């Protein structure tokens, strides 16, 4: 739980995200770990310029590592929730769909946050009261709510469920669980041959056929 | 030699300047697009050495092969067999010595030059890569012929009892290049005493031809070498010149970059289009805003319809002038010449009317006719200009006619009978009789006879000679102004440079807004005219039963409809509107009642 | 007082916070010996990690409105020769706050009339007074120190007799014309050289400085051509060439002559410029192309690759010139052409010397864009010098050859009224001056602003430089463009043909006190340079008047 | 989003404010709805703007077609008409995106 | 809300996950390094070598009073065992340091004078490996099977540029082969 360890694990939680066809889990426990973390330090380089200050009725590195270190930091986290809103806007009409019945997962804690789930039911409200008054006044009585019954399905998902990502193999060496000749890789098509990975070498695949060895980060994006 | 190879190919991959490396980097970016050229531009390579320009200034042929096959190694290199040779494209700009140094020291030496293309020929092939077999033993040989001194560089050899020439041309393993013998004419301006001008001749190789149309200004740098042909008293011989790089100006087939849009997407954007151009136009001309706006929409055009059936649309307009003496009708036409992309200056006499279209002549290879000249067919797309339709008494009405309203020639003469094809756009400026007295009288006798020339044309201005005695000083204030101090040229540099535009641009603009938006007038607009025109035959048939004759037809009437598609090529819009098409008949509404007076 | 490595420390402790602890430099912008001084402070700066405000102010009276308002807790202004004749303190009084202040100014005067209540009475203002004139008016250490202090009316009135012996001796100064007589270049580039910065940027910023007083004196840098040998050899960067690296800006001497933009442009061109080469001997219209046609004319010059005959060719002409500059010694004496000179290279690119080099930021500060109209004229020099200043980096280099584009027409403008005022014969000698008025002959536009002028003035000195054994007095010209009679009129100086024995430094601005004192209906002092003031139209012809009898040599 | 007089939405395509003002409700509720976003995150991460990442803290910045005081926090910086700036990265950007500062 | 650069990177930022990598220096100076990711030391002894983070050392080398020390593979005389592994092999490309060209950048911007002799030598020791291995990867895409392909050695700045349409073009004729049935 070292603040480097603490660090290069959000590095790493950012750039996989910045290429994913699909949302993931927003990790709000490793979060709030560290969101104490940026106040705190602002708080410490806050009295201890001061201080500086009042030494004069020398030193001028300590003070600027510390000030562009930690508004970096916050840059990433600025790109990091704002990706979150230039996808969650699309998916929308899909989310809802999976959060309406029930079934297998649920808008959770750690899917979304409070404010973005505050905005998304919000913003999709709004939305619905520009189609609604200035088009669809002459809407007749089967065209109501806004999905998809049958003829164009397009007003339901995203299915972009193979595109493509280049894929950088990382696996933890300790063997452990070995299963092939250079080291333990598996893959299973829906259709082809189960030639695979190795160690590290970069390949490119569909979506689904590693959609289950990302929930356990041994192989990175 | 072996030696200077060794000081070129250590050179053409390390030369930059500080950090962008570049001559790797488009001799690659050259060779995935097929171009195989190089552009060295000589004043850029003096950095290395001036002992090794100085043996290349000095001396000819020897250094443009050696450099040639460095090239062709290096880019062999970059790869790693379908391998060609390169071509070398040269420029400077030192000074034009236009005609005059003939013979005293420029012989095979480096110059730079300027002229107008006139005549283009057809293609022909010479070889570059052999194979030669023999008669006795069918030896098997090859060799290349690069550079010249044409032909004759060297010639086929005897050796492999054995009988002499025993050698032959295959052709089943060759290369060929191609030579154009286009002829180069003076740029009539700078040899004045009293002379006519001269002519020079000049070839060049495929990957630099095909880029010249006859009728435009080029810069042009090559060689001043020497051929003798046994097609004259002293062992002579003749000149010419082998080029190499034609970095001239604009073609005057619409590959450009993006920054020379970009301005003009920021210029169009603003809508001050129409009015600012009236202005900045003629800068030397006093107001005339009723002629000024029509000379900017003949330049730009309509379009081409080829609609699904045989026929087709004539869509262009044509005006014409005519005017008292003293009142700028004629020293307009020189000021359309240059802005126009291709433009003629036929402006005298007709000039043997027949000669206006096509000629014929025997001709001196194999005593056979073809087709040569001709006013018409080189000024397509662009604008002709003539003048002085009234003493033209002989032909000149019947080699317009068909000329005219549908574009499509055809020579009945003693060879073909070709429909060759023509955009045509025709402009001119004549006399009535006398000018005053013919607007003193009956208002007839304008041209003698034919009311059927006035119906081709479509829009007609008549100025006239008032006696306004307040702006007429400052008219005579203005010709001061422009004539001596020429305060005009630091006048129209305050306010031109954030203001109007300078004469050179609107060459390079109206090139790009004419080849790219296809437009079409509103649909809903088509209420507009109709309505208009009903009353303009009741205003028409209103003054004939005065027992007055002469002329208005419908011909005129689908050319409102080419005026209204004018101005939306300015705007580029795809689509017309309401306060675009009133503007329009504004302009003709002002040459409707000129029938009347 | 001040010795120099002590004010750059007592200068960093003052402001060196990472706040808004701001200080801020002002600069005029048309000396081109200001401007380079100033850049070379810059960059040390930012090696010293420090917040900086650059700030340019060119009017005289426009110092009052950006100093004097706008001002919160800047404690250490900077400035680069202003107050060196009048005194700011009273032009911005400054009342005695928190012996030890709290707001603390420099100055970088050059001029040689000084204040002594800048210097004495230093209680904000910290003069640079180190080594510049150690003799600094001997004078003083009587005249005005029993200043200070003020049956006795015999012995009273005998000091105050001392009083007005001190008196005459405080009259005889500030009486007294102005110049340079060390430029700027030296003193910051000395102190740096006590911190001891090796960059050879430095060492080709700090020559140009003194490079652009060749045209307003001759023998300063005279003095300084010994201090510049000595560093160009202690910074030797190679004793051998080390070739085919494009970068290491090598840095070497050759011969270069008066015939300027040569390595740039075309050695013909010096056809009009070697008229001026005899209007420094004596000609400039009637014989020249008669005569000119042998000596700058061994062919009639080839075009063929004469774009490398002065770039490359030369190798054989310019070493025949090599070979022509000690036969015509004796041809026409025209002596005035061999120099020793100063180059830089790039490594590529073609080499750039630095004679020609302070010609094009000369021309290029001039292009390169009631009485309400002014401020949109006085708003364009200030924003079109700022496409100058950057143009001392290879950050940026296709502009550079616009001002050499733009040098070779505008001295061919500017010709081409100078013929025409010389054939109207319209100088006339009155008693001691010449009074020339350029009322309107053509491209009168080009001289609102006036770095014209001077050089227009300095092709005019040089056509009354024949022997003329008496009456060496340079003339006053005058001109109109824009509304109310603005006539920015200005004097020049006398010039010796080398052979100062007595330099002459002024008169005029003696006489400018007067005339703005006694008629007092619009006239100004407005504009920066003494040198240059502004009259009325019927104020001009009574201003001579007063002029042409009172004798202020 | 609001950087300089936010609620200003003047100056600013007017011919079309009878197609975007008879929409400004939605503009409207997108702005009210970004600023409780500005503030609904606990700690103040800014979002309006700086997206392209720093390089270092000391940048070259001139100013022109700008006038009058400004900057009335984190110290005034005095802004007058085209005078040079040297200062720190992290005061500019909300200047650089209002385009008072011109060039970098 | 960016909409103009979503599916990929901007090179302005591939450069900043490089920078957050150490590698060693030569100190000269002697609390003043509380980073949380900072190892600050006492008193620093010169002639040490100390794994210091790259972006932090950048700047300390404008205030001019450290030195960088190159890794150990920036010499004209290791790159050489380089170019004749991949000449006899146009299999692939063999060893590469992963970071290398958005490395060299930075090392000559304001990094030009520390080395023994870094110019007219490095330069043409390095844009020769930028096009050999884009030479290879032209070669490489016109072997595209369906869903499989093979890059071992590839740099961070080309796998930026082969991305933008390599996803799509292949994409699209993933329909054409799945949609068919
Ligand atoms: N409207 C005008 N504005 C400015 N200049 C004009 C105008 N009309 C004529 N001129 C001037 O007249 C001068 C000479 O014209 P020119 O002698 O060619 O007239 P012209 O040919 O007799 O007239 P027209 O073309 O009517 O016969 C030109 O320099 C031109 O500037």
């Amino acid at each position: 739980v070292s603040p480097q360890q603490d660090f290069s694990d959000l590095m790493k939680s950012w750039k996989n995200e910045r290429c994913s066809p699909e949302l993931l889990p927003y990790p709000h426990q490793l979060m709030k770990r560290l969101l104490n973390r940026i106040s705190m330090q602002s708080q410490l380089i806050e009295n201890i310029s001061m201080g500086f200050l009042d030494m004069q009725n020398e030193s001028k590195l300590p003070l600027l590592c510390m000030e562009t270190e930690l508004e970096r930091l916050k840059f990433v986290i600025r790109s990091y929730i704002r990706c979150r809103l230039s996808k969650i806007d699309k998916f929308s009409l899909y989310l809802r769909q999976l959060n309406e019945d029930e079934n297998s997962l649920i808008s959770l804690t750690d899917l979304l946050s409070k404010d973005e789930i505050k905005y998304h039911d919000t913003h999709s409200l709004i939305w619905l009261k520009l189609v609604n008054d200035s088009i669809l006044k002459y809407m007749p009585e089967e065209l109501q709510a806004i999905n998809d019954t049958e003829g164009s399905v397009n007003m339901i998902d995203e299915p972009d469920w193979n595109k493509f990502v280049f894929i950088h193999v990382n696996g933890p060496p300790d063997g452990e669980n070995e299963f092939g000749k250079p080291c333990y890789t598996v893959t299973i098509p829906d259709l082809k041959e189960e030639v695979e990975l190795t160690i590290g070498s970069i390949y490119v695949m569909r979506y689904e056929v590693i959609r289950d060895l990302l929930r356990d980060d041994k192989v990175a994006l | 030699n072996t030696e200077i190879i060794k000081s070129f190919k250590n050179f053409i991959l390390e030369f930059r300047l500080d950090s962008q490396f570049i001559y790797r980097d488009q001799l690659r970016n050259n060779i995935l697009v097929k171009n195989y050229s190089l552009t060295v531009n000589m004043e850029h390579l003096i950095g290395y050495n001036e002992d090794i320009y100085k043996k290349l200034s000095d001396e000819p042929s020897d250094i443009i092969p050696l450099f040639e096959t460095a090239i062709t190694q290096v880019a062999k290199r970059i790869s790693i067999n379908s391998l060609p040779t390169f071509q070398l494209i040269l420029n400077s700009n030192a000074n034009q010595i236009p005609l005059r140094d003939l013979d005293s020291e420029h012989v095979s030496k480096i110059v730079r030059l300027s002229g107008i293309i006139i005549s283009t020929s057809v293609l022909s092939s010479r070889a570059t890569y052999l194979s030669i077999m023999c008669r006795n033993c069918r030896h098997t040989t090859s060799i290349t012929i690069n550079n010249f001194n044409t032909g004759n560089t060297v010639s086929l050899p005897r050796s492999c009892n054995c009988g002499p020439d025993p050698y032959i041309i295959i052709h089943e393993s060759s290369k060929f290049i191609d030579q154009q013998f286009l002829k180069l004419q003076e740029i009539p301006e700078l040899v004045p005493v009293g002379e006519m001008p001269r002519n020079l001749t000049m070839t060049c190789d495929r990957y630099l031809t095909n880029k010249v149309i006859p009728g435009t200004r080029v810069t042009i740098v090559g060689i001043y070498s020497i051929y003798n042909s046994k097609n004259s008293g002293v062992a002579i011989r003749t000149p010419y010149i082998k080029i190499l790089g034609i970095q001239s100006d604009v073609e005057t087939v619409t590959m450009f970059t993006e920054e020379e849009e970009e301005e003009f997407l920021q210029l169009s954007r603003n809508p001050k289009l129409y009015e600012i151009l009236t202005n900045s136009i003629a800068p030397s001309i006093f107001g005339n805003e009723d002629i000024k706006k029509a000379i900017v929409c003949l330049l730009m055009g309509g379009s081409k319809k080829i609609l699904p059936d045989g026929m087709r649309l004539r869509g262009d307009i044509n005006v014409l002038l005519l005017g008292d003496p003293g009142t700028a009708k004629s020293q307009l036409l020189k000021f359309v010449e240059k802005v126009s992309p291709i433009a003629v200056y036929t402006s005298g006499k007709g000039s043997s009317a027949a000669g206006l279209t096509a000629s014929v002549q025997r001709d001196p290879m194999t005593r056979e006719f073809y087709l040569e000249g001709g006013a018409m067919v080189l000024a397509d797309g662009g604008v002709v200009c003539i003048d002085e339709f009234d003493k033209m008494r002989d032909e000149d009405r019947v080699a317009i006619h068909e000329a005219m309203e549908q574009q499509t020639i055809s020579i009945a003469k003693a060879g073909i009978t070709t429909v060759l094809n023509s955009r045509t756009s025709v402009l001119a400026a004549a006399n009535p009789i006398y000018g005053r007295y013919d607007d003193l009288k009956s208002p007839g006798d304008n041209i003698d006879f034919q009311t059927t020339i006035l119906s081709r044309f479509d829009m007609i201005f008549i100025v006239k000679d008032d006696h306004n005695e307040e702006r007429d000083i400052s008219i005579a204030n203005h010709v001061i102004n422009i004539h001596t101090g020429n305060a005009n040229a630091m006048q129209n540099q305050q306010e031109e440079n954030g203001s109007e535009i300078s004469i050179e641009k609107m060459k390079r603009y109206i090139t790009y807004c004419r080849l790219k938006c296809a437009p079409r007038l509103s649909p809903q607009a088509a209420e507009k005219l109709s309505s208009n025109f009903v009353t303009i035959r009741k205003q028409l048939l209103i003054n004939e039963l005065e027992s007055t004759e002469r002329p208005i037809t419908i011909r005129q009437l689908e050319a409102i409809i080419r005026i209204t598609e004018s101005l939306a090529k300015l705007e580029l819009s795809p689509i017309a509107q309401e306060r675009h098409v009133d503007e329009a008949i504004r302009l003709f509404q002002a040459s409707t009642m000129d029938a009347a007076s | 007082i001040s010795q120099f490595s002590e004010a750059y420390n007592k200068i960093l402790r003052n402001s060196s916070s990472h706040s808004s602890c701001q200080l801020v430099i002002f600069v005029s912008c048309l000396n081109i010996d200001a401007l380079c001084a100033t850049k070379m402070l810059s960059l040390l700066f930012k090696k010293q990690l420090v917040q900086s405000q650059i700030v340019p102010i060119f009017g005289y009276s426009e110092l009052r409105r950006h100093y004097s308002q706008l001002d919160d807790n800047i404690n250490s202004l900077l400035l680069v020769g202003f107050g060196g004749v009048i005194d700011l303190e009273a032009f911005l009084e400054i009342d005695p706050q928190e012996q030890s202040f709290r707001r603390d100014i420099y100055v970088l005067d050059a001029h040689r009339p000084w204040n002594l209540d800048n210097i004495f009475g230093s209680q904000i203002i910290q003069c640079f007074d180190d080594g510049t004139v150690d003799d600094t008016l001997g004078e003083q250490k009587e005249a005005y120190y029993k200043l200070l202090e003020l049956n006795d009316l015999s012995k009273r009135k005998q000091r105050k007799k001392q009083i007005h012996e001190y008196e005459g001796v405080l009259e005889e100064y500030y009486s007294q014309g102005t110049t340079v007589v060390n430029s700027i270049s030296a003193q910051i580039y000395s102190l740096l050289s006590a911190i001891g910065e090796t960059n050879l940027s430095n060492l080709w910023l700090n020559i140009l400085g003194t490079t652009s007083l060749d045209i307003a004196y001759a023998q300063v840098y005279n003095r300084l051509y010994p201090l510049l040998q000595d560093e160009v050899k202690r910074l030797t960067p190679s004793s051998r060439n080390s070739v085919k690296t494009p970068d290491t800006l090598t840095l070497n001497i050759q011969p270069d002559y008066y015939l300027f933009l040569l390595r740039h442009s075309s050695l013909y061109d010096s056809f009009y410029y070697s008229n001026y080469v005899n209007a420094k001997l004596s000609l400039w219209n009637e014989n020249g192309k008669k005569r000119l046609h042998k000596m700058f004319a061994r062919m009639g010059i080839p075009l063929s690759t004469a774009q490398e005959t002065w770039l490359y060719m030369d190798h054989s002409i310019k070493r025949e010139l090599g070979i022509i500059f000690d036969k015509n010694l004796d041809r026409y004496g025209l002596q005035d052409i061999i120099r020793d000179g100063f180059v830089r290279t790039l490594g590529y690119r073609g080499s750039i010397s630095a004679s020609e080099f302070v010609e094009a930021l000369t021309a290029l500060l001039e292009v390169g864009n009631s009485a309400q109209k002014l401020t949109n004229l006085r708003k364009r020099w200030v924003s079109n010098f700022w496409l100058s200043w950057d143009a001392l980096d290879d950050r940026k280099v296709e502009l550079l050859n616009r001002g050499i584009q733009l040098a070779q027409d505008l001295q061919r403008a500017i010709f081409n009224t100078g013929v025409a005022i010389l054939e109207k014969k319209l100088i006339k000698h009155l008693r001691i001056y010449r009074l020339c008025v350029l009322q309107d002959g053509p491209d009168l536009d080009l001289y609102r602003n006036p770095l014209t002028l001077l050089r227009l003035g300095n092709w005019l000195i040089e056509c009354c430089a024949e022997s003329e054994d008496k009456q060496l007095l340079p003339m006053v010209l005058a001109s109109i463009d824009e509304n109310t009679d603005t006539y920015l009129v200005a004097g020049l100086t006398p010039r010796y043909p080398r052979g100062t024995k007595k330099p002459i430094l002024n008169n005029f601005s003696m006489a400018f006190q007067q005339i703005t004192a006694e008629t007092d209906a619009k006239v100004r002092i407005d504009n920066f340079e003494s040198s240059i003031i502004e009259i009325r139209r019927e104020d001009l012809s009574p201003f001579l008047e007063k002029l042409t009898l009172s004798g202020l040599l | 989003n609001g950087l300089d007089l936010m609620s200003s939405i003047t100056f600013s395509q007017q011919d079309t404010n009878n197609l975007s003002h008879q929409e400004q409700e939605y503009l409207k509720e997108y702005c009210d709805l970004i600023t409780d976003l500005k503030s609904g995150d606990l700690v103040d991460i800014d979002l309006s703007g700086s997206l392209v990442p720093p390089s270092d803290v000391f940048i070259d910045v001139r100013v022109l077609k700008d006038a009058g005081e400004i900057q009335t926090e984190y110290g005034v910086f005095n802004l007058i008409k085209d005078s040079q700036f040297f200062v720190r990265q992290s005061d500019v950007e909300r200047l650089i995106q209002q385009g008072y500062l011109q060039k970098i | 809300l960016p909409a103009h650069l979503q599916q990929t990177f901007s090179p302005e930022e591939i450069q900043f996950i490089v920078e957050n990598e150490p590698i060693k220096i030569f100190p000269r100076i002697t609390w003043q390094l509380i980073t949380t990711d900072d190892k600050a030391l006492n008193n620093m002894v010169a002639m040490r070598s100390t794994e210091v983070v790259l972006w932090i050392a950048l700047l300390l080398k404008q205030q001019s009073k450290c030195s960088i020390v190159a890794p150990q593979w920036l010499t004209t005389k290791e790159l050489d065992r380089k170019i004749q592994y991949e000449k006899t092999h146009p299999d692939r490309f063999s060893e590469l340091p992963w970071n290398w060209l958005v490395l060299a950048r930075i090392l000559f911007n304001k990094a030009k004078d520390d080395f023994h002799d870094p110019i007219h030598e490095l330069r043409g020791k390095i844009q020769d490996l930028r096009e050999i291995r884009q030479i290879k990867v032209l070669k490489g895409l016109k072997y595209l099977n369906e869903s499989h392909l093979q890059l071992d050695n590839l740099s961070l700045l080309e796998i930026n540029e082969l991305r933008p349409f390599i996803t799509e073009i292949m994409d699209k004729l993933r329909e054409i082969h799945t949609a068919s049935l």
